[PDB]
């Protein structure tokens, strides 16, 4: 497979810029989608081989809460490397929790988000060896046209983006805050930032946003700074928080344990 | 060009420094750290490394740097890193090695901080 033909595709509005590129919305064979063109200093073909490597991983087609990547442009021949996936209209689920102008997520809906969610999880980490550098939070989750969540496979970081500047605190376990990958369970790291997902749909807030970046990352490792449980939400709600933000990682639920759980909760 | 603000103009260089402590306060205090020493306090490259993350919004991961350096050669790397997030970050390589820095070398660092601040003064 040599990648999508970057001539082919049709750039129609762009969407935003900042420190790792731009995102266009546009069109593919037959497609509405969006365009994520990657900036990166000092791009070499040692960076292009490890992307043209990357994101083949990145194409999973078979589960509902997975949005994949539909495929990349490969940089030469294309001016930079870029990812193609499928335009979703309500956008992140941060975008629908936190800048939604036109309603407001009901409680159920927001229980099945975390299903979705939580179903999504299960499945990558059934993969082997783990998609690496995936990261989970509310920018990270897409919101599909029937309120379905999706993980957003373009939203996993490049071995040569950035790996010293972390955008999304708030999210990541403790133990990752300070540990290399390799000497952290990944999978219970991402059972943390699913608490604080939890917790960012039941108060609808953004956690720590009277914080910088700098700031949450530092005081969470190295203060104990945490999110406050919220007040008045029922003993299960609160149970299930606390579980998933187990201080021990190793005490923490899998995906595949909350997700039944979860499913009782609907309705 | 600064070279003349720090040879020739000692009535500039002190309005300078206690503006330059002043910037790098503003951003290091949110993490209770002051800085008093313009001189010393950004040798081991730690500060620079807080700074960058304050400045441009992120959080840099403890394992990719030495936040407690133990060697001469850790705190040159902590400044490399420095100046590699400087030019993530749009600036272009800076004039002084990083041993420059480390040997605090105050043209050297005030350079630094300066061209940190002709960039990041309106910054909040």
């Amino acid at each position: 497979h040599s990648g999508i033909d970057f001539k082919q595709l049709n750039f129609l509005t762009k969407l935003n810029e900042n420190h790792s590129g731009e995102l266009w919305k546009g069109r593919w064979q037959g497609n509405d989608i969006v365009v994520k063109v990657l900036k990166v200093r000092d791009w070499s073909t040692r960076k292009s081989r490890d992307f043209n490597e990357e994101c083949p991983r990145l194409r999973i087609f078979s589960h509902p809460n997975v949005l994949p990547v539909l495929g990349a442009c490969q940089s030469p021949p294309a001016p930079h490397p870029t990812l193609i996936t499928h335009w979703m209209p309500y956008g992140s689920l941060y975008n629908v929790l936190h800048e939604g102008t036109n309603f407001v997520v009901d409680q159920s809906q927001a229980v099945k988000f975390a299903l979705d969610m939580a179903r999504g999880m299960a499945f990558l980490h059934t993969l082997e060896p783990l998609i690496p550098r995936h990261a989970l939070n509310s920018r990270s989750v897409m919101i599909d046209e029937d309120m379905t969540a999706r993980i957003s496979m373009a939203d996993v970081k490049f071995s040569f983006q950035s790996p010293g500047r972390m955008y999304a605190p708030a999210w990541v376990a403790p133990e990752a805050l300070q540990k290399k990958p390799e000497d952290t369970n990944r999978r219970s790291a991402d059972m943390w930032s699913f608490a604080v997902l939890l917790w960012e749909l039941v108060t609808r807030e953004v956690p720590f946003a009277d914080l910088s970046n700098m700031e949450i990352g530092m005081k969470v490792a190295l203060e104990g700074l945490r999110p406050t449980i919220p007040p008045g939400i029922s003993p299960h709600v609160s149970k299930l928080m606390k579980i998933c933000m187990n201080e021990d990682p190793a005490k923490r639920p899998k995906f595949d344990m909350i997700v039944p759980i979860l499913e009782k909760m609907q309705d | 060009a600064f070279d003349t603000l720090f040879d020739h103009a000692p009535d500039k260089l002190n309005v300078v420094k206690k503006t330059l402590i002043t910037f790098v306060n503003k951003h290091l205090n949110k993490l209770n750290l002051e800085v008093t020493e313009l001189e010393t306090q950004f040798a081991d490259g730690v500060y620079l490394v807080l700074l960058m993350g304050l400045l441009e919004g992120y959080f840099v991961p403890l394992h990719s740097f030495f936040l407690t350096p133990d060697s001469f050669e850790q705190k040159v790397l902590n400044v490399s890193f420095a100046f590699e997030l400087m030019q993530d970050g749009g600036l272009e390589k800076p004039k002084p090695r990083p041993e420059d820095i480390v040997n605090c070398d105050l043209k050297s660092t005030l350079r630094v901080l300066y061209n940190l601040f002709t960039k990041y003064r309106n910054v909040e």
